[PDB]
């Protein structure tokens, strides 16, 4: 199940005015188990990131202008190749088509385009021509647009962002500026500095770095070195690159020996490790919701994916369920006890078969609902049961008591003393048939219930043999009527013991269901714990950043922003 | 009448050589040097950190894109442009349009004003300024996008006899009143008002007015 991308497609394509997922780009996502590394390279126009791309997956000695024949006019492109030096992982390339109304305009809705690498992203690349500036920060206006374009929880905000943004990667275009004392990070870091004040000028002008400050937790930059040729349009050469590349694939090469050993996998809230399927409802609901005017949140893109997965989860239950009874049940059951024992203990697989495969199931409402068809299931197993256990002591009826249904047919006991020979031969009869192994439930009411069928022969047998005193001597009719009343006595005093029994088994499967759930949700919140303490750990790495250099105007208002977390992380 | 190309080299090459730091002049030379001389019809001056384009356009183009530079003002354009592309600059107000001019593209500046706009108009984008009232609206202009922008009324102005028309944007304003003049436009309009503060009476008075036989009416979204 290796994929390996020949050629990257467009994922979702800007036309006409709206965005309209690639289906073909979705089909090949749906067919990746493996989990996924996401790093987007977002950029404007021509901004050389090409070189990049076609460099992160490794096509050849460099690629010669990617494919230029086919320039759709969209938005984002993918390319996804196995990932190097992580296994398991599948290595995924996002890119824009270039922003900034270069032969179509409808650069209207790219604000979107940029929100939405991000949340489709585990490593950002931003790519800018160098010398960090005043026309770049301004240029980066998307970040501006972030604060109103998305949301972290949903309503029946810009805080909660760092938790789940990826790192900030800053590739400068052509730059490699010998300016000495400094390093790249000390760059990037130099460039984020703020400019104390109050006028209206400083807070537009550190707007947009205090955004890629709060907003993304890891940053790290990276240069370009850019060929001597100054005119040189996308030359297809690579041994005139080795000639116009001295450091600068030392460079490039280096930075994808940084992607490839410091990009994290993909996560969600949970440790969701996102796949292909998963990656695909993300993309789908986040466009969805753009397209149908509403602001797109990742709260509501991963309940939408935990609705498709926690379905799928119950029917994998459901089906194990299946499979353990089908080689355990030996129908006809010898006891009940026997067959509940037999249905709680592949119930509580069915039960742990959905608990992993299961995540936030709201109100539990499919654990609940995996309960209800195990209960269906729990039904018709014992009605199974009794027409397997009375579809045998039938049968045995029609082959112990035929005999003696001809011997009575063929007027055999009325004669002298018949009543007597009749009755010690069924005392036989009855015993055989108590003594035949495997018999099931419904043995005591079959046998019975054929009795009472049969005693108008039983009663014509008498008045029949005289052989002693009768006709007001028929003690043995009314002790006939004895044994028919104590044994309809406890057949009812054991459908009070089955209907208890089921009354008890509805009451240790509901037991063993809060159980597993139990572990499940304290498992829920160690982790939401620990998913808070790092995204606290942030929020505090960049407070004292604020008060180190200089500005303690805005670590206050930062402090505002963490003691208002301090009571959500409390009920 | 016209310039000649010895002309236009020298005054380029002093305009080079008032190069401020980082401004890359010496790129935008030798494109202009390549755009006259082939009498190509487009001028592509996009991202190269200009602050003050030259006087002196070859008056022969007719697409221009000199979008995401720090232009303040922009100097008098060629007759014969049909398309123009500046976007993200630092403009606070427009030179005359050439009367054969079709596309404006001239979105992320600081306009407040706007001069006569031609009726060869078939599209244009004039989000994020800061304008209030607008000129005449040409016939054949179907396209507007006036969403970033701090304008209060739409007069839309008529022409002769304006046939089917295209999608207006007005979004994120402070309109707050619709003229009956969008009411009297038929059933083959598009104008999108979303986000902006309407008269009380008139966030109703819309509402009822379009859930009926409103057969002869514009569609409006808010
Ligand atoms: N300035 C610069 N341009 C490059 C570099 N490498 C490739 N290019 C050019 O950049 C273009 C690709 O830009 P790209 O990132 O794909 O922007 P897009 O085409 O608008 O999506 C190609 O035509 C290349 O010739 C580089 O290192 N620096």
């Amino acid at each position: 199940s290796e994929i390996h991308m020949t050629g990257p497609m467009c994922l979702i394509e800007n036309t006409n005015g709206r965005l309209m997922a690639n289906p073909e780009a979705l089909k090949i996502l749906s067919a990746i188990t493996q989990p996924m590394v996401v790093v987007a390279i977002v950029g404007l126009y021509r901004t050389g990131k090409s070189y990049l791309m076609n460099k992160l997956a490794g096509k050849k000695k460099g690629f010669s202008l990617g494919s230029t024949v086919q320039s759709h006019t969209k938005g984002i492109w993918m390319w996804c190749v196995p990932h190097p030096k992580k296994p398991g992982h599948i290595l995924v390339l996002l890119d824009t088509e270039g922003l900034g109304d270069v032969e179509k305009g409808d650069n209207q809705n790219d604000s979107w385009i940029f929100a939405l690498a991000v949340l489709l992203s585990s490593t950002f690349v931003y790519n800018s021509i160098g010398t960090i500036n005043q026309q770049a920060m301004d240029q980066l206006y998307y970040v501006t647009e972030l604060t109103h374009r998305i949301r972290s929880k949903s309503s029946p905000d810009s805080a909660d962002f760092v938790s789940f943004f990826p790192d900030f990667v800053w590739t400068l275009r052509d730059f490699s500026l010998d300016l000495e004392a400094l390093t790249p990070d000390e760059y990037l870091t130099y460039s984020l500095k703020l400019k104390k004040g109050t006028s209206q000028k400083d807070e537009t002008f550190n707007l947009p770095r205090l955004c890629i400050r709060k907003f993304f937790p890891k940053k790290k930059c990276f240069v370009f070195d850019r060929p001597v040729h100054r005119r040189k349009l996308a030359q297809l050469e690579k041994l005139q690159d080795e000639e116009l590349d001295p450091e600068f694939v030392q460079q490039v090469a280096d930075f994808c020996s940084y992607i490839f050993s410091n990009s994290k996998t993909k996560t969600l809230s949970g440790g969701i490790q996102v796949n292909g399927p998963r990656l695909e409802s993300l993309v789908l609901t986040y466009v969805n919701a753009i397209s149908s005017g509403d602001l797109p949140c990742m709260e509501n893109a991963v309940l939408a994916l935990a609705q498709i997965e926690n379905s799928a989860a119950v029917q994998k239950a459901i089906a194990h369920y299946e499979q353990q009874m089908g080689q355990k049940v030996q129908l006809p059951t010898e006891t009940l006890q026997e067959l509940l024992d037999l249905h709680r203990d592949s119930e509580r697989e069915a039960i742990e078969v959905f608990i992993r495969s299961s995540f936030k199931d709201v109100d539990h409402l499919f654990q609940k609902e995996l309960a209800a068809q195990l209960e269906k299931k729990r039904d018709d197993f014992c009605k199974q049961n009794q027409e397997a256990s009375s579809d045998r002591c039938s049968a045995l009826l029609q082959v112990i008591f035929s005999p003696l249904e001809e011997e009575v047919k063929a007027g055999i006991y009325s004669k002298p003393g018949g009543y007597r020979l009749f009755v010690q031969k069924l005392q036989d009869l009855k015993k055989k048939y108590y003594e035949e192994p495997r018999k099931g439930i419904q043995a005591e009411e079959i046998l019975q219930t054929y009795l009472k069928s049969k005693e108008s022969m039983t009663d014509a047998i008498l008045q029949t043999d005289q052989t002693l005193t009768e006709k007001e001597k028929e003690i043995e009719v009314e002790r006939v009527k004895a044994e028919s009343a104590q044994a309809s006595a406890k057949m009812l005093h054991e459908m009070q013991r089955k209907n208890e029994q089921m009354m008890e088994q509805k009451e240790r499967s509901y037991q063993e269901h809060l159980k597993q759930l139990t572990e499940k949700m304290e498992n829920d919140r160690v982790q939401l714990l620990k998913e808070q303490e790092r995204t606290l750990a942030l929020k505090l790495q960049e407070q004292e950043q604020l008060l180190k250099e200089g500005f303690q105007k805005e670590s206050r208002i930062m402090k505002n922003e963490i003691q208002d977390l301090q009571t959500k992380m409390r009920r | 009448d016209p310039s000649t190309y010895a002309d236009y080299f020298s005054a380029w090459d002093k305009w080079e050589k008032q190069a401020l730091p980082g401004e890359e002049r010496d790129e935008a030379v030798s494109r202009l040097k390549e755009c006259l001389i082939n009498n190509s019809d487009e001028l592509r001056l996009d991202r190269l950190n200009l602050s003050s384009l030259p006087d002196n356009l070859p008056a022969q183009i007719t697409l221009l894109n000199v979008s995401y530079n720090q232009l303040t003002n922009l100097p008098e354009l060629p007759v014969t442009l049909k398309k123009l592309y500046s976007a993200s600059n630092k403009l606070s107000e427009l030179p005359v349009l050439p009367p054969a001019l079709e596309s404006l593209q001239v979105q992320h500046n600081e306009l407040e004003n706007l001069p006569a706009l031609p009726d060869s108009l078939l599209t244009m984008n004039i989000s994020y300024n800061e304008i209030v009232s607008l000129p005449s609206l040409p016939q054949a202009l179907k396209n507007l996008r006036a969403t970033r922008n701090f304008l209060t009324e739409l007069p839309a102005f008529s022409e002769g006899n304006n046939p089917v028309v295209r999608e207006y944007f007005f979004d994120r304003n402070q309109i707050s009143h619709i003229p009956e003049s969008i009411l009297n436009l038929r059933n083959e309009c598009s104008i999108h008002i979303s986000d902006n503060p309407l008269s009380s009476h008139a966030l109703q008075a819309l509402q009822r007015l379009t859930s009926s036989p409103d057969y002869h009416g514009p569609r409006i979204y808010f």
